[PDB]
């Protein structure tokens, strides 16, 4: 059968600048056409039959390309450009995995907060330590907990926002998940972010056995 | 203009079967092509099946083996896709589209309708308030949160004092943790606000019919 790949997975430019995405096929095929998708709701045709602009579509797009290589351009990008956008050919079952379009704006710390597992919570026997991330570009951060001094790896589920739509920054919740009897056996629990706007870390934590 | 609405979708044992409809209005359904179209978790988009205006032609993806039946009623304008012997892999949103001409571009999409194809069931969630504590903060702005756990399938719904407080509002993309749905959101307000005014979350999880507010209120030390 005949496949398509496209690169880069995922992008990102100021506005102003130029985009450009690439599609290949494993064979010689004509009339690629370019679907737009953004969080939420369906995809939405963009450009058809390699080259014509879907309704809607301003002409800062073109779609070029011939046999085995296609690509879609952007010029002066703009920030509702941001979307995945999937190339797909009459012949092909399964569409290109799609180029993920993001924002760049300029570097920003978290504002990071961390909460104790509530008393109905542990009523129920689990402990849940949540932090929150919120505010920051760009979207590569590493956040590192510790319990009584000690790096804990185990129970930790990160979970990321789609770029804002407004200021085009990222948040993220760290939570640590224990059981009541875990959480029991331990008092001081630290969340620390990591990120590229300082060397130094910033830190939230607190004592069990204070409240 | 152009309406595309998609139905039939939710939760299915493994083995099972679905009919999904689309219905179809403010175009002359019975002169187009039409096709389904799935997103898998993975967002991997598929071409599951398409039938031509007709009904006299059709065409099924790779993947279907047989298990699939697209079929259309010009007169009631509506397009039906038959699921049989359902697997985890059909898990996907299934789309409704039409085509413009014969390179076979999708010109209109409908919303969609999901399938979930596992042996867990709908599972109401537990919700908790996230006060600071013991990590009482300091600044002009305090954080406060709502935990959502435990529920079936996606998705929940999560507003604060009814809708009221909009702007900063961050609700995380959900997780599965022991194969159930978790997430939390997050609300900033002005320090000088809380607990003075009372801050509340509201979750609701449609496929359970439940529905709960948790206040934040500090807690006793
Ligand atoms: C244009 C096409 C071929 C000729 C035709 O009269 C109508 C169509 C539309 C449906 C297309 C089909 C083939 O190309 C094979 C496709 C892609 C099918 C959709 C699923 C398909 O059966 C497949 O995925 C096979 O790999």
């Amino acid at each position: 059968d005949i496949e398509l790949t496209q690169s880069p997975a995922v992008m990102s430019a100021f506005p102003g600048e130029e985009v450009t995405m690439t599609c290949s096929a494993s064979s010689s095929i004509n009339y690629m056409h370019w679907y737009q998708q953004k969080p939420g709701t369906s995809p939405k045709r963009w450009i058809y039959d390699t080259s014509k602009l879907a309704s809607g579509v301003p002409a800062r797009f073109s779609g070029s390309g011939s046999g085995t290589s296609y690509s879609l351009t952007i010029s002066s990008m703009e920030a509702e450009d941001a979307a995945t956008y999937y190339c797909h050919q009459r012949s092909i079952f399964t569409f290109g995995s799609g180029t993920k379009l993001e924002i760049k704006r300029a570097d920003a710390a978290p504002t990071v907060s961390i909460f104790p597992p509530s008393s109905e919570q542990l009523t129920s026997g689990g402990a849940s330590v949540v932090c929150f991330l919120n505010n920051f570009y760009p979207k590569d951060i590493n956040v590192k907990w510790k319990i009584d001094g000690s790096e804990r790896q185990n129970g930790v589920l990160n979970s990321w926002t789609d770029q804002d739509s407004k200021d085009s920054t990222y948040s993220m919740s760290s939570t640590l998940t224990l059981t009541k009897d875990e959480y029991e056996r331990h008092n001081s629990y630290t969340c620390e972010a990591t990120h590229k706007t300082s060397t130094s870390p910033i830190v939230k934590s607190f004592n069990r056995n204070e409240c | 203009e152009v309406q595309l609405v998609e139905s039939g979708g939710g939760l299915v044992k493994p083995g099972g079967s679905l009919k999904l409809s689309c219905a179809a209005s403010g175009f002359a359904f019975g002169n187009y092509d039409m096709s389904w179209v799935r997103q898998t978790p993975e967002k991997r988009l598929e071409w599951v099946a398409f039938i031509g205006s007709g009904g006299g032609r059709i065409y099924y993806g790779d993947t279907m083996k047989g298990r699939f039946t697209i079929s259309r009623d010009n007169a009631k304008n509506t397009l039906y896709l038959q699921m049989s012997s359902l697997k985890s892999e059909d898990t996907a949103m299934y789309y409704c589209t039409r085509h413009y001409n014969y390179y076979y571009s999708m010109d209109y999409w409908g919303q969609g309708t999901s399938v979930i194809v596992s042996s867990a069931k709908t599972t109401p969630p537990s919700v908790y308030p996230l006060a600071p504590g013991s990590a009482a903060q300091t600044n002009s702005m305090v954080t406060l949160g709502c935990l959502v756990k435990g529920y079936f399938p996606e998705p929940v719904t999560v507003t604060w004092n009814s809708g009221s407080l909009s702007s900063g509002v961050h609700t995380f993309p959900a997780v599965l943790q022991s194969d159930l749905y978790t997430l939390s959101s997050s609300v900033t307000v002005p320090s000088s606000t809380w607990p003075s005014e009372t801050v509340t979350c509201n979750v609701a999880h449609p496929a359970s019919s439940t529905k709960v507010d948790k206040k934040i209120v500090p807690r006793d030390c």
